[PDB]
């Protein structure tokens, strides 16, 4: 978030910062009952075996090296859905518009 | 021709019109009135050309 | 009454204005923050009737 002129521009910096930020929206955010996605760093072996609906789920994995450790992640999907975040220039956070110039 | 120039006071002068929409309307007794509405991307110059 | 109606009617759909010439936004350039003023010039649409 980078400010100037009273407004706050914020982006997100990566599609793998987006999805992570999208599954906690759909999880507390907004109360869905089906999530569409659900992102782990449990093993999927035992991850299936506590959860057995992901053993349908189609499943893509991305790792991160934070603080020296690689967290690898597993993005388990149900739905074939598709989703919109600011990456550049949107100072109207919070309506679902875009703006000129964004 | 006539020239026009609005001034700004303390209430309006604390913001700074980027990335937003501008409209004035000048509306005389009889006659048709004039609207004027732009777009301002982003200050330049200290006398910007929109 | 119906003549001067008439007499306004033409005054309206003869009566206009239009913007001649850019329009002028100033504020502080170095750090933008506080606006001060706007200009630009105005004049009847054609050679048509005073405003």
């Amino acid at each position: 978030q980078q400010t100037n002129a009273g407004q706050t521009y914020v982006y997100y910096p990566n599609p793998y910062y987006a999805l992570l930020a999208l599954n906690y929206t759909l999880s507390k955010i907004d109360k869905v009952s089906p999530s569409p996605l659900y992102i782990t760093t449990t093993t999927p072996s035992s991850a299936t075996q506590i959860y057995p609906f992901l053993a349908h789920d189609n499943m893509f994995t991305f790792t991160l090296n934070i603080s020296g450790t690689l967290v690898t992640y597993y993005a388990f999907v149900n739905q074939t859905f598709a989703f919109t975040y600011p990456v550049a220039g949107d100072p109207l956070i919070g309506s679902a518009i875009a703006p000129a110039g964004s | 021709v006539i020239g026009v120039m609005i001034l700004f006071g303390p209430d309006l002068g604390s913001h700074v019109f980027q990335y937003q929409t501008i409209t004035i309307q000048i509306t005389p007794n009889i006659g048709s009135p004039l609207t004027i509405s732009e777009y301002v991307y982003q200050p330049e110059g200290s006398v910007s050309v929109i | 009454k119906a003549k001067s109606t008439i007499n306004k009617g033409e005054e309206t759909a003869s009566t206009a204005l239009t913007l001649s010439g850019s329009v002028l936004y100033a504020v502080n350039y170095p750090s933008n923050t506080r606006s001060y003023w706007i200009y630009f010039t105005v004049s009847p649409s054609s050679g048509v009737s005073s405003v």
